[PDB]
């Protein structure tokens, strides 16, 4: 787990939605 | 699913 | 300990148990603090907890003779700062001063009373809004709250403030 | 109009650590507690995490499930969800209650939407912070509990 | 016609609302002018700072058509501006002490006077308060209400005829008369 | 700017921060702008005892017989404001052929008032002067050279 | 007082001693 001081935008990978 | 405001 | 006065107040004003929170009632009416200052630089804060539509406040400093059944700034004995339009009031005369304030705003109230060049300065969220009045009437000034209808504010005499000024020196009202 | 929300937000960002601490919940697992007295209508803490799309959130949820990792997602708007499961801020630990002392609200700034947790009443030191999740058995332990989080 | 923020006479990186009365800044200073200008008489308009986070700034005032759009207001000799930071006044990139600064929530007023013959002056207002004469005996020509923004702050402009702090001490015509 | 009534009420609460007394380059004492005054602004009221003409004639001869300086302003054809004993700082406002102020009678229900208003913008430090046989020393260009 | 005062004349205001 990593702490964040502010919201970050998720960088999706190419196979993000794949099963 | 998710926590919400509405 | 410095609190909202329990007798130096318009009776229709609703004061909390700890006497640091006041709720207004209909036409403008005032409450003063228990302690006043005659000399030196002093400071206190007011947080606007709730300010519903058509409600308003005029906050600042008042001498003992200031009319409790009238808005702060109504007569010569007080100087006020109106939530609506950021108008400053003295002797029922409104002048442009700063932008307005409302719910959630943390207001600061500075007064300087030299021994002899006096001045009254208001703060909004730690920002100096400029000298509102200079060379005011000699006398004893009390932190003062006047409210129009059912809005709710809370006063902090110190010593710990949310936005302690960084551009001038002062003593918290709590020292009295 | 933003009103005083900008000032409140920035001020909260500089001292949210003085408002909260982490401890084991009387409700479930870990929870967030009031480190000091908190007045009514006070911005307490921001719900912080990684902003993901809806279908990403659906995939992540099934992945967060099957490992028993609970719900650490907060919907920002109709298209985006804040995921605090793997990374984010301690606000993820704030439990649900039928008698909430906090409220979750969206503040729209130019740079983006922020989920802010504010108090709905005076909160004493030692109290567990809790709001209404507005989504499962409930164990908030409050008088006249709704028994369910749904 | 309707006095609005110009449709084409503007920096492309600026984000303008569909009402064309609200503009959001983008990185370095860039400018947008109004659709109507003035050459004779006294005129007035207001600007409200809706959002101005730290490290963002604005320079507001008047500009001639030849004012550089990819530069802050007051950059060349074709404009006169008022900076949020420190309340500095700018003209030909020279910043002079003028007033205190303004920020989020402040409603700024803008008075220009271009009299004929029988002297010109530019005056700024902060929340109804006259900040004094900023520039006197300005270049002759047509002047447009102008907005330049540094980074993503947000301002809204009001050409009138109903202002939040209508000047008392001076007579004027609202920019909405065009 | 608003009704003359409200302008007057405003001025009476802050006229002290408008003016100050000092030795004049024109004659004796004078009144000066303590701050900046925009055009058409009520600066100060000429206060005193309102008396009819024949009373003013007797009072004037009386003052002169006791070597006391007379300070009077004529409101209308039948009345004078005597500021010799009950006057204010406005009594020291000198005359100029180049005035920056004007004196106007304002007909209000509770009585006439003599109000000194700025005819133009006045910068701090300037001497206040309005347009009222002795030589005139207002020092202005193309002075009319004579008074009374 | 900083205000005008209205003089009240006597019946013999204009008479010679
Ligand atoms: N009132 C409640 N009753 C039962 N479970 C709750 C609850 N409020 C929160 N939870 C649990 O807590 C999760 C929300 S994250 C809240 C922190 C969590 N208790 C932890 O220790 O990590 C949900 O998945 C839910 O299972
Ligand atoms: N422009 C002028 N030139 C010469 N004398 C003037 C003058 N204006 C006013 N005075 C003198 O001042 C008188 C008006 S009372 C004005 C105040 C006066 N300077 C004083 O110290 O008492 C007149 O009687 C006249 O004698
Ligand atoms: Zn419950
Ligand atoms: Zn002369």
């Amino acid at each position: 787990f990593k702490e964040l001081d502010e919201n970050v935008e998720y960088e999706e990978r190419e196979s993000e939605f794949d099963i | 699913r998710t926590k919400q405001t509405a | 300990r410095v609190l909202l006065a329990l007798h130096d107040r318009a009776p229709q004003l609703k004061i909390s148990d700890d006497r640091l929170t006041v709720v207004g009632e209909k036409g403008y009416s005032m409450v003063r603090a228990s302690h006043g200052v005659r000399k030196g630089a002093w400071y206190f804060e007011i947080t606007v907890d709730e300010m519903p539509p058509d409600t308003a406040a005029r906050l600042g400093w008042s001498q003992p003779l200031g009319n409790l059944q009238a808005p702060l700034g109504y007569d010569k004995f007080s100087y006020s700062w109106r939530s609506k339009k950021g108008t400053k009031f003295h002797q029922s005369i409104g002048k442009h001063y700063s932008s307005g304030y409302g719910q959630g705003d943390v207001l600061g109230f500075y007064i300087n009373l030299p021994e002899d060049s006096s001045e009254i300065i208001f703060y909004k969220n730690g920002v100096n809004q400029g000298v509102a009045y200079k060379d005011i009437f000699e006398g004893v000034y009390f932190p003062a709250i006047s409210l129009y209808k059912s809005c709710t504010v809370s006063i902090n005499f110190g010593p710990c403030f949310k936005y302690p000024p960084k551009d001038l020196t002062y003593r918290p009202m709590s020292d009295m | 109009p933003l009103g005083s929300k900008s000032s409140q937000y920035r001020k909260m960002k500089t001292e949210w650590k003085s408002n909260v601490y982490l401890a084991r919940s009387r409700i479930q697992g870990l929870g967030l507690y009031a480190a000091r007295d908190i007045e009514k209508h006070t911005m307490v803490i921001e719900y912080i995490g990684t902003i993901i799309r809806n279908e990403v959130a659906n995939r992540k949820e099934k992945l967060y499930e099957s490992q028993n990792r609970g719900v650490y997602m907060f919907r920002m708007d109709n298209d985006h969800v804040i995921d605090a499961t793997l990374t984010g801020g301690p606000a993820r630990y704030i439990n649900h209650s039928c008698a909430p002392n906090c409220v979750a609200e969206v503040v729209t700034f130019e740079r983006g939407h922020k989920i802010i947790i504010s108090s709905s009443r005076r909160i004493q030191k030692g109290e567990e912070l809790c709001y209404d999740y507005k989504f499962i058995p409930c164990h908030c332990g409050a008088v006249n509990c709704r028994k369910w989080m749904n």
